[PDB]
């Protein structure tokens, strides 16, 4: 009956764990603590068959360590700035009056290491915006922003007033000051069945030809603007973008990054650096 | 007897005496794609026994200094028998692989190899930058790469050749996450993996994208006393499984 | 929360084979732990392997480790890993471990966890009184050792604490490791850790095991 | 449960498997 | 029936209290005045027993004394202050763009005297936050905060704009300068079945080794900073955080602390003073 | 109010001897009156105590 | 696989891959004593998983000159783990035992041992007279007795030596009418006797009474050619079985 | 009672015992 998985889902008890039984002493042909780890299988012993157990009604639950539950949490996966000015001229501007961001889940390293322990995701995306305008001058003015979504292949705007604003098919959501955080859902949208965390191929057959995830679906950019004209007192507006997945399934669980991050869409490891070489969290004795 | 295995694929057949066991990737075995997942309209071309039967790959030789070697899937068969130009006369192909892995040596020797199949293992670069690795380095067909320690060159497009970072920069204590099995001197003289196809999407393109890499790592180094054969091959032998094709073209010219 | 693409399809989900469910699917697989960990090694292979030889003292130790899942070594296992996104942990863990010797070889090892509240063991004697297994190599190339979950409270930390530390594993000389002529008097072992069916992560939390500049 | 808005994406968590 | 029980609840009825009954003159060898307090038992004489009573109708209730009513009201813990800053680099500093609270109930003397009550509580805890921000300049630019619940062994900020506030695993709430009163619910929380109040035990056997309820539970750390960029006008930034126990059960009640507390976790009571000893509010006369 | 952990499992409550349900339970309880309570006594046991004398 | 052996006995567990089947002494397991059998009044403490587990002994090395080995039970486990304090402080215990004699070697070794359970295993002086063995030689602990051809000592409290008259004046080829099993290098890795609690009254002191002598001798010497392993060791794991002790007191000391 | 958030922790005070 439905109401019994939903008290399992309030007592967060919907993944229930063994119970330990009792067991006692064994002497058998039959030998649990051995096997062969070359088969590519883990084995299959229990605490039970090792030592003398008593019975354990086992409380613990795995709802947690879900996959809805370990990558369904919003966390930042971009900072997009802008710096208005006063100058009519230069508000209209790129990186003043309004800025761009090509959509990646890349960029910032502890949501990417999460995704990235899977080859394949597929999630609808709850976006929520976090918008903080520092004021250089005495006062404010009046903050509206507009952050526009375009597509692929829809026409990214190159100034601050142009007619791709209008928003007449792309969405657009609109923030005042003091209006809350900013949220909408956009929905699994891959021209594939899933997200490629990883993809071991290429746009084309030759040595320009473009490797790995990137290839494989682009996701559009956001555009944001002060919808405000030019005022008197600057601010240095920061745009942070949080996502949450929902609706998650993955696939081909993968070994987690263990060395910094270099680049986006690229498993590359090899810092800059010539003294330093790549480093690991594996500490020396 | 668990320690035999006999696998006929086509006009092939390919037995072993100590195996252990064999794993199907994921525990789903190979098949046809289905109606409800498809979505290339054409008729597919389903080649049967003249393309899913053993291929044998160029042989390798494991010495007390060797790295690792990889071959990519289905990469490393674009030059074998009709599963090879199938791949070059088609704009999709889908396949599963059974991959056999044969290293025999005697009582006396010592050594542990790994032998993972893995989805996407999107390489990373020897090289510092963005600069990614490039095509004619992934696609070495039968011959597949041999790793070598220290190696110089000044292709930036070439491929990282850290066996300990799985290529990629992640470890290789973790690489058992994959599909796998080892062989062990002492225990086996081959590993099998049976690979479904695993993609986001129900069929590909065979020349852009390798769908599996097959890794063999020597984790423990091959040790054997003088008088001892003192280096031993390792070959490898790939069936297609249920391949299939579609989008007849002419053929693919490099 | 409203969609912003507001009659859009998603394309059809495919079966595609290896979905996972729940992270302890992962734990439950083994991994290699980096027992050996020294300088010379933590850029090599050689990290994953302890090395077995013939022994001219009886009763030597070959190796030991802390068992608190994410603790060094055990840190960057997949299940040291996966715990370290998590605040606490319960339940047993299964060390596997894999001799690489040659056919011809033969040995006997005393694997023992040791539980807290009088550190690492300084003998045999010592460990023994503790959890063990007597491990014979033969046909079979691979042992488990079981740390059972034995704690005051139903859980522990993930980070290192004195109230919470899970003791030692260590690992001795039963017998010696015997050889005929024409066979190397030294060998390598190779350790593994998963999760047994008990095991569970609780409260969420950013690894400490990654970080980012610039 | 009740659900808001048009779209199966714009529900919250799913339950778990 | 249930509708009895909330008839009882919204007229607080749930703990009724005996009547008084009537009684007479009586000449007895029962001696119900009489007892042994060496027993450890307190008396069982009732006024009926004593005096002759009328009968009374009891309307009192014990519904506020009730342990939910005692300890589920919201009391201030913690007062987490840092002063923000118009330099780029000094803003970027603890104390200036951020700052870090140890989790404990042991700062604030109101609530820890009633919790220490009792040797062990379990709780679930609504927390809510009160901020204040004091304007230092003529303006109060755009205020924003970023509350992060960093739990034992996850990476505390350095930083204002550290990787570790992309909250990619992290518990964080926003707040904004208009916005109510941030609030949410940490469940009950220890490895232990309940809060240890006191801890008559060490994290070791040495010289050295802690002592008391702080060895018990690590709580974790809050980190407080303000999203915002540099600003022309400093603030004085206070965040008050407020508790309150909810589905509380609570065990082995204690004397209350007679005298003042000296420090956190610690039942040490003899001040720093020469002259003044340790003071308790028994009066002399 | 929303859970900061959102599949968090609390630890099994297990049973404790003298769990308190309200404050009127402890006030049940006999405790000594510092009845004394002179300059000299409120410093010691000797508050707690009354001199009963021929 | 008869092969194989797996005894799991409280937090302890021993395997053998080349076992020889296991000997339960005189056909009867191990087990408490009932109230038709018992004396002693007072109900005895069974202290269960934390006294009925494997306790390791001193290893010791076999070689080419070597005579023989031998321990006595309870005395053997006086100092170890709570089996040993429970001697110490009752004054009765009963026990069954599970010992593992284990002694690995290659392929290329050649030797035999027999591994005996002497029932009152009552020790000859090395002496001429009637001077009987002192307690201290009796009770060597876990490090036990090691046998050495020709010894020379003037202490008269000394036991025999004779390996090849069980050092009590009869014949070690009679020898396998008690309990035992032998290791022969080629066959087996290890031997596994049983015993149950054998004595005439139900319990004894344990400190005073050694119920059972484990008597290791090599009756075919240790052969191995040069480049092998010319020493092996034997190590005898011990496990109590159904420990009961009773009476108790102040904790003896010597 | 009407609860509003998936977890039993959310619920507002429990019932007097
Ligand atoms: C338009 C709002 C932002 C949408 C975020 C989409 C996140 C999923 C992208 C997956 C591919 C990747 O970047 O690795
Ligand atoms: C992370 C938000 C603050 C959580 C407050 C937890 C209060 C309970 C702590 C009990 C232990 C103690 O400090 O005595």
């Amino acid at each position: 009956n439905p109401v019994e998985n939903y008290i399992d889902s309030v007592l967060n008890e919907v993944l229930v764990v063994p119970n330990i039984q009792p067991s006692t002493s064994v002497s058998s042909h039959a030998a649990p603590a051995l096997d062969a780890a070359e088969t590519g299988h883990t084995s299959s012993v229990q605490p039970e068959d090792m030592i003398e157990t008593r019975y354990v009604i086992t409380d613990q639950t795995r709802d947690e360590t879900s996959i809805e539950s370990f990558l369904g949490r919003s966390g930042c996966i971009a900072m997009i700035e802008f710096n208005t000015s006063s100058d009519k001229t230069e508000h209209d501007k790129i990186g003043k009056g309004f800025k761009t961001w090509k959509v990646s889940l890349q960029e910032m390293a502890q949501i990417r290491r999460k995704y990235e322990l899977f080859t394949y995701t597929r999630f609808d995306s709850e976006i929520t915006i976090v918008t903080a305008a520092a004021a250089q001058g005495n006062d404010s003015g009046h903050i509206v922003l507009q952050f526009m979504y375009v597509p692929p292949g829809a026409p990214v705007p190159e100034k601050r007033d142009d007619y791709t604003w209008q928003s007449g098919t792309n969405a657009s959501v609109f923030w005042q000051e003091g209006q809350p955080y900013p949220r909408f859902t956009i929905p699994f949208m891959s021209i594939a069945s899933a997200y490629y965390m990883f993809y071991d191929g290429y746009d084309g057959d030759s040595a320009a030809s473009k490797y790995g995830s990137v290839v494989t679906n682009d996701m559009g950019t956001i555009c944001v603007r002060i919808v405000t004209s030019n005022q008197k007192h600057d601010s240095n507006i920061v745009c942070r973008i949080y996502h949450k997945a929902k609706h998650i399934k993955a696939w081909c669980p993968r070994p987690p990054r263990a060395v910094a991050y270099q680049h986006t869409h690229s498993t590359n490891y090899i810092p800059s650096n010539g003294e330093a070489t790549t480093q690991i969290k594996t500490r020396p004795d | 007897s668990d320690r035999l295995i006999q696998i006929t694929r086509g006009d092939s057949t390919i037995t072993s005496q100590d195996t252990a066991n064999a794993v199907v990737a994921y525990g789903v075995w190979p098949s046809y794609l289905t109606p409800d997942d498809a979505t290339a309209i054409d008729k597919p071309t389903q080649p049967d026994t003249s393309s899913n039967r053993f291929y044998t790959l160029d042989s390798r030789s494991w010495t007390s200094a060797s790295s690792g070697w990889w071959w990519k899937l289905p990469d490393a068969l674009k030059n074998m028998g009709i599963f090879g130009e199938n791949m070059f006369y088609h704009f999709l192909g889908r396949s599963g692989y059974t991959i056999h892995v044969q290293c025999n040596s005697s009582k006396f020797h010592q050594g542990l190899l790994i032998v993972a199949a893995i989805p996407e293992h999107q390489l990373a670069s020897a090289t510092s930058g963005n600069v990614s690795v490039g095509y004619n380095h992934t696609h070495p067909g039968e011959q597949g790469r041999e790793v070598v320690p220290s190696r110089t060159s000044s292709d930036n497009k070439r491929p990282s050749d850290d066996s300990w970072l799985n290529f990629d920069g992640t470890l290789l204590g973790n690489l058992p996450i994959y599909p796998h099995q080892y062989i062990n001197l002492r225990t086996n003289n081959s590993a099998t993996l049976i690979l479904p196809y695993v993609n986001a999407v129900p069929m590909d393109s065979m020349l852009r994208h390798n769908n599996w890499s097959l890794v063999i790592i020597p984790i423990c180094p091959l040790q054997v006393q003088p008088g001892g054969t003192q280096s031993i091959p390792i070959t490898v032998s790939i069936s297609p499984m249920f391949s299939e094709f579609s989008g007849p073209r002419s053929k693919v010219v490099f | 929360s409203p969609s912003a693409f507001p009659y859009f399809h998603p394309t059809k989900e495919i079966f595609i084979p290896g979905q996972v469910r729940n992270l302890i699917e992962m734990c439950q697989v083994d991994t290699l732990i980096p027992v050996n960990n020294t300088q010379e090694n933590v850029r090599s292979v050689n990290m994953y392997t302890v090395d077995l030889r013939t022994q001219v003292d009886l009763a030597k130790e070959v190796f030991s480790i802390p068992v608190d899942i994410a603790s060094q070594p055990l840190a960057t296992t997949l299940i040291g890993e996966l715990a370290s996104y998590y605040t606490h942990w319960t339940g047993s863990l299964r060390f596997s471990f894999m001799f690489c010797g040659s056919a011809s070889s033969t040995l006997k090892l005393l694997i023992a966890y040791t539980p807290p509240g009088v550190g690492k063991p300084k003998s045999r004697r010592e460990a023994m009184l503790g959890t063990h297994l007597v491990w014979d190599v033969g046909l079979q190339s691979t042992a488990s050792l079981v740390v059972p979950w034995v704690s005051a409270s139903h859980f522990r930390f993930t980070t290192p604490d004195t109230y919470s530390s899970a003791g030692y594993i260590t690992c001795w000389y039963q017998t010696n490791f015997v050889v005929p002529d024409s066979t190397p008097d030294n060998a390598k072992m190779v350790c593994m850790v998963s999760a047994c069916k008990d095991f569970c992560l609780r409260l969420a939390r950013d690894t400490n095991l990654h970080t980012q500049e610039g | 449960n009740i659900n808001y808005f048009k779209d199966a994406a714009s529900s919250g968590a799913s339950r778990l498997d």
